């Protein structure tokens, strides 16, 4: 930032880019490295009343998974099916779809 | 003392110098640490200002920074390429891995420490350890070579 | 076929093996029950005939491979 | 809703489930069990013999194209008769699905490798022998990809001790590195980290 | 006797400076020190083995051109002459021959590398 | 007590691969010893590796013989193409282990340990 | 969504102009000439280059490096004994030995950590009850002999007691977020 007009301009001039509007050396525009004391926020599950843990114990409704056929348990004209409906085509970028 | 006395010291001083102004490290690291390593190099702390300047072949090279997680399949290469880098050759350990195995160091895969392969001069320690850090350890190198009497002792044999 | 011939060098080689008595050697004398080897010994020995014969010997060979006349007699209706 | 609880979709599951099914009927000569997680992924566990028309059939179906082998791996369980559970997790880039595939294997009984169906499973198979000690019959090259030169042991076993039993240093007398029996300064403390408190009571097993 | 002399004295200067490199530093020599180097590994086979070369073709086209361009080097001398007509005519030969044959080699691929 | 064979239906094939790999290994020897810088002799390590063979000589599963020769095989091609290194080779001679006395005496001088 | 980065749309034909603008392109090296531009604008650029060691880096509060055993303002030793920080160092970097003291206090008689074997990562100052024990800002402490690292309860306490006038003020300027 310290450098003389001349120097600018042939550095603009050889790379092409204006380089004073982006400096790649950070001066002043940088956060101070001293800061005000933050308050962080609390979360929804702060609260006096109607906060049962059972009723949010996200951890404890995990089950063991279903068996759909097994070969002891089950002791064993439809339609063929996919294991997800096919994946719709990606459309081209209408901000910039080439380079 | 004797004037001869004080001529030896002054080439101590002139070898010493000379050595610890020109070290290039082998192009040679492993992991994490030998990334903060080239972030030395990078151009904030750049170690070619201090003279410190990557050779690939470990002819050329005088330090060998053992930045990375040294292996037990990796032991022999490591000891191979020490052993073919000239004699006034010094060893950085860098980051935890290579100082006392680090967060792997009750594998049954790596050498616990790589001061267990090769006589590590220096240990850097950090997990990585700043790039800052790494330039602590080669400066702290510089001296520990500037402290070398070998003409000295020489003399005094 | 140089009998004569495959035979002794066979002896020689024999004789040349390290872990049997030149004196306790002899054509009829057996690997196993008469020099008491085992069948890596016996495999050496069969190696040695390969590689002083320049033929190749399969393994389906070897276990019928027992005395040195085997091997002289091998050798000739191979050879 | 509850903001601390994983949504659910019970869309994926149904659709998950279907494909199970489906797959199930095609396949009865070698599937064993078909079972949907409530996290919506699909596992289908087959006899080892049916690996290589299962996966063929995974990946060259028009409803499954399941072209992209996600990884190989396997889990030591030493506690049934065939220990290594041998888990194949394949991608459909078509359908944006994934399906798990799992058989299993002891010790000697090798099982065939997929090196004809995905090529990935070249290096995922030699990354199984390698540390579990699993044979893969029909393997262009099987041998160790990640362990030392001339290491013994599969070390992923769970028998297999953590620090494993050699450890390297440099020799001066023999100018070599030269493996001895190991030796710690500090034993790994191994801590008890188990709450005698059931937590899960879906988990629970009836008594023996 | 000038350039003999400046000759020499570089071959004095340069036997000096290795000597002094071989000769001033501290000697500690061993068998992994001396032993070559494969990248920290032992080296599979002698590096002494033959070793394919994919531009023989164009090397012995070098020698060829070499030559041409000896036959084209007297040419600061030869544009003195008094029959300019010849000497110009004999050397757009020369070098349309030679432009012929690096065209000729170009369309039959001599020029590409094998494999 | 009926299982599926690896290679081998019972132990005479197996004894026929295990005796293959016997004679590679010790025709691969001398090459080794020349090629690798190896202090030991051919007669050292011809008797290494009849050595390895008489350690693993007691199993009779054919399944084990077999998985035994994949083994041998495996670190036969990392001789042959050379990928163990001096060191590697020389991990098999423990020269520089000593080795624990047998006796019981010795033994109870030592330590602990049985 | 998605872009192409190479694909190009349609064709631009042929035209005289543009054959001689490609044939100066070739000819005349200019896209060689205009990176030559581009190193000689860093090369007349300002270096990012600092004077190591009169001038570092800049830092955080949040900043982990050499551990440090704290105390109260009356001197008391902050730690407990309770090997919470034991407990969850992922490296088993942490070795603690305890019993009371002469007055009943539940204290320390070891408390070593093996800085080869640690990695650094605030597990034990994120889970010590007390903040006694903390990653003060040092990072320059590099030793000569592997020994220097391996550190007791006396070095430190010995670095809890150098680097105190700037661990309470980092600890300060951090702990509403923690
Ligand atoms: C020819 C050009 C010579 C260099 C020159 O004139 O540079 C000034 C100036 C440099 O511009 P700049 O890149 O913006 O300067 C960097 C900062 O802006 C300004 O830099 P700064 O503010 O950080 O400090 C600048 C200060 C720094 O002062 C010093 O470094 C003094 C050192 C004293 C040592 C005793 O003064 C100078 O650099 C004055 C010029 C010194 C030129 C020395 C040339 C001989 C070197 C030795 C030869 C033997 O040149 C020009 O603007 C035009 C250059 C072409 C002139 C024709
Ligand atoms: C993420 O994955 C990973 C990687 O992948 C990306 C990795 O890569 C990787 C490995 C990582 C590393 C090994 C880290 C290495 C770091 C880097 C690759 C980045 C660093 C960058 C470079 C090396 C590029 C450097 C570029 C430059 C331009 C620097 C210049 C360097 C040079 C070699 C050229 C300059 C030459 C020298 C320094 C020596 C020159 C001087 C001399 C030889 C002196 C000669 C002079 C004389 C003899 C004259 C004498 C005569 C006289 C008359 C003098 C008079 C004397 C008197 C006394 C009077 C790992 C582990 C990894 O995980
Ligand atoms: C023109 C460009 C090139 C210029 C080259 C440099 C010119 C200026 C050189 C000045 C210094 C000259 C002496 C360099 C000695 C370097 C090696 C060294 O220190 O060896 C220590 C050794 C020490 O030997 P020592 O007796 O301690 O034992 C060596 C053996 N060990 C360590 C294994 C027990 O040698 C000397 O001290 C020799 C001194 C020679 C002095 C000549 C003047
Ligand atoms: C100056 C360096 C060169 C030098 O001293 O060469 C001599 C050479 C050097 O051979 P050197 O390799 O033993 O050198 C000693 C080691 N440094 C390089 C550290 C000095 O020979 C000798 O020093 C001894 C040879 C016998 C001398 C007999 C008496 C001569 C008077
Ligand atoms: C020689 C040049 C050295 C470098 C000069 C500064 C570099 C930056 C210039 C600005 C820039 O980026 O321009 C890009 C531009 C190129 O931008 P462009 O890549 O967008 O191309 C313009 C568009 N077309 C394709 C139609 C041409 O450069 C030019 O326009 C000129 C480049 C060609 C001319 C210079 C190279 C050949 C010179 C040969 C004769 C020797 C000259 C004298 C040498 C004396 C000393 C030895
Ligand atoms: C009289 C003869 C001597 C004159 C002096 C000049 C000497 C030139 C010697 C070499 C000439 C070789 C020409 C033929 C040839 O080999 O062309 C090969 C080239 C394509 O080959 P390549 O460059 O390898 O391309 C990569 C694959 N596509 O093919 C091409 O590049 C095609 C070139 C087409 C145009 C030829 C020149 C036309 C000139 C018109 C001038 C009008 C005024
Ligand atoms: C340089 C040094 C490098 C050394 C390298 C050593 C290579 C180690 C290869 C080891 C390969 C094996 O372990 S295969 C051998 C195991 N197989 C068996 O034991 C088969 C059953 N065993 C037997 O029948 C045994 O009796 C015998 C002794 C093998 C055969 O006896 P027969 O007579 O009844
Ligand atoms: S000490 Fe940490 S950062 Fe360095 S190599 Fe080991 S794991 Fe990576
Ligand atoms: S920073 Fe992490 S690894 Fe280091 S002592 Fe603390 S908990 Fe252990
Ligand atoms: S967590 Fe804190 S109080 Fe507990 S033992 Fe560790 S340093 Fe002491």
């Amino acid at each position: 930032a310290s450098a003389t007009r001349v120097i600018q301009k042939l550095r603009n001039w050889a790379s092409g880019q204006d380089l004073q509007a982006k400096l790649q050396l950070r001066y002043q525009e940088i956060a101070k490295r001293t800061q005000p004391p933050p308050k962080l926020p609390v979360g929804p599950s702060h609260k006096l009343s109607n906060n049962y843990y059972c009723t949010r114990d996200g951890r404890r409704e995990v089950v063991p998974p279903s068996i759909i056929m097994s070969s002891q348990k089950a002791l064993v004209e439809k339609k063929a099916v996919t294991p997800a409906p096919p994946m719709k085509r990606w459309e081209l970028s209408k901000d910039q779809p080439y380079l | 003392r004797s004037r001869a006395e004080y001529v030896v010291t002054k080439l101590d001083d002139l070898i010493n110098w000379a050595r610890r102004s020109s070290l290039w490290p082998m192009t040679f690291g492993l992991a994490c640490c030998a990334v903060e390593m080239m972030h030395m190099a990078a151009p904030r702390y750049d170690m070619d200002r201090f003279g410190v300047v990557f050779r690939a072949s470990p002819r050329q090279a005088d330090v060998m920074i053992v930045a990375g997680t040294l292996t037990n399949k990796m032991a022999p290469a490591l000891r191979k390429v020490y052993d073919q880098m000239p004699e006034p050759r010094y060893v950085v350990s860098m980051g935890s891995c290579a100082n006392g195995g680090g967060y792997y160091h009750y594998s049954y895969s790596v050498v616990r420490g790589c001061d267990r392969i090769v006589p590590v001069d220096i240990y850097v320690p950090g997990c990585p350890p700043t790039a800052e850090a790494l330039l602590y350890g080669i400066l702290q190198l510089q001296r520990k070579i500037k402290r070398e009497q070998k003409l000295k002792i020489w003399y005094r044999r | 076929l140089t009998l004569d011939g495959i035979k002794d060098r066979v002896l020689y080689v024999l004789k040349l093996y390290d872990k049997i008595d030149p004196e306790k050697l002899s054509v009829n004398s057996h690997f196993m029950k008469d020099l008491g080897l085992d069948s890596l010994d016996q495999v050496e020995i069969i190696m040695a005939m390969e590689d002083e014969f320049g033929f190749e010997i399969p393994d389906i060979d070897a276990e019928k491979l027992m005395c040195p006349q085997e091997i002289v007699d091998y050798i000739a209706d191979k050879k | 809703k509850r903001p601390t609880v994983r949504p659910r979709s019970d869309v994926t599951h149904k659709q998950l489930s279907a494909f199970g099914e489906y797959v199930a009927e095609i396949l009865p000569k070698y599937v064993q069990q078909v079972q949907v997680s409530c996290l919506d992924e699909l596992e289908i566990c087959i006899h080892p013999d049916g690996v290589i028309p299962t996966l063929t059939f995974l990946r060259d179906h028009t409803n499954a194209q399941f072209k992209s082998l996600a990884d190989l791996t396997a889990v030591d369980v030493p506690t049934r008769q065939n220990r290594f559970e041998i888990v194949y997790n394949l991608l459909s880039l078509r359908f944006n699905s994934r399906i798990r595939v799992k058989t299993y294997a002891d010790e000697l009984t090798p099982i065939d490798s997929i090196v004809s169906v995905h090529i990935a499973a070249n290096w995922y198979e030699r990354e199984v022998w390698d540390m579990f000690g699993v044979f893969f019959f029909n393997h262009p090259d099987l041998r160790r990809i990640l362990t030392d030169y001339g290491f013994e042991g599969h070390p992923f076993r769970k028998d297999f001790p953590l620090t494993g039993y050699v450890e390297l240093r440099y020799d001066d007398e023999v100018k070599r590195v030269v493996a001895e029996p190991v030796e710690l300064a500090q034993e790994f403390r191994k801590f008890d980290l188990n709450s005698p408190w059931e937590a899960f009571p879906a988990y629970r097993q009836p008594p023996e | 006797m000038n350039l003999y002399t400046v000759i020499f004295i570089n071959i004095l200067l340069s036997l000096t400076l290795i000597l002094v490199a071989f000769w001033l530093p501290q000697m500690n020599l061993y068998s992994e020190k001396a032993n070559p180097y494969e990248c920290g590994f032992d080296p599979t086979s002698s590096a002494r083995l033959p070793f394919s070369m994919k531009f023989f073709l164009v090397a012995i086209t070098f020698l060829l051109f070499d030559l041409e361009i000896a036959l084209l080097l007297p040419l600061p001398w030869a544009i003195q002459t008094i029959k300019t007509s010849t000497m110009m005519i004999m050397a757009f030969i020369l070098v349309t021959i030679l432009s012929l044959g690096l065209a000729y080699e170009w369309t039959q691929k001599g020029l590409e590398w094998t494999e | 007590t009926s299982v599926k064979p690896i290679f081998s239906r019972d132990l005479n094939e197996a004894k026929r691969r295990v005796r293959e790999l016997y004679r590679a290994w010790y025709r691969e020897v001398p090459n080794t010893v020349h090629l690798m810088q190896l202090d030991i002799t051919v007669k050292q390590g011809r008797d290494k590796v009849r050595e390895m063979f008489m350690k693993n000589a007691h199993v009779t599963d054919p399944r084990v013989v077999d998985l035994l020769v994949i083994k041998g095989k495996m670190e036969l091609q990392e001789t042959i193409k050379v990928w163990k290194q001096r060191t590697h080779v020389m991990r098999f001679f423990h020269e520089t282990e000593t080795p624990r006395p047998k006796d019981f005496l010795s033994k109870f001088y030592m330590g602990h340990d049985p | 969504t998605y872009k192409y980065v190479n694909k190009k749309e349609q064709e631009s034909e042929v035209d005289m102009k543009s054959a001689t603008d490609n044939a100066a392109r070739i000819l005349m090296w200019t896209e060689l000439i205009r990176g030559l531009g581009m190193t000689l604008s860093y090369l007349f650029r300002e270096p990012a280059t600092i004077n190591y060691p009169f001038e570092k880096g800049p830092l955080s509060p949040r900043f982990r490096g050499e551990h440090a055993l704290r105390r109260y303002p009356s001197g008391e030793e902050r730690c407990i004994a309770c090997k919470l920080c034991e407990a969850i160092c992922p490296a088993q970097a942490i070795t603690i030995e305890a019993e009371p003291r002469a007055d009943g206090s539940r204290r320390t008689t070891r408390y070593d950590i093996d800085m080869t074997k640690c990695i650094y990562c605030g597990f034990c100052q994120e889970a010590c009850p007390v903040d006694a024990i903390v990653e003060g800002p040092n990072f320059e402490f590099s030793t000569e002999t592997h020994e220097e690292l391996l550190y007791n309860k006396e070095k430190l306490l010995n670095n809890g007691d150098k680097w105190e006038a700037e661990i309470a003020a980092n600890i300060q300027a951090d702990y509403l977020y923690r």
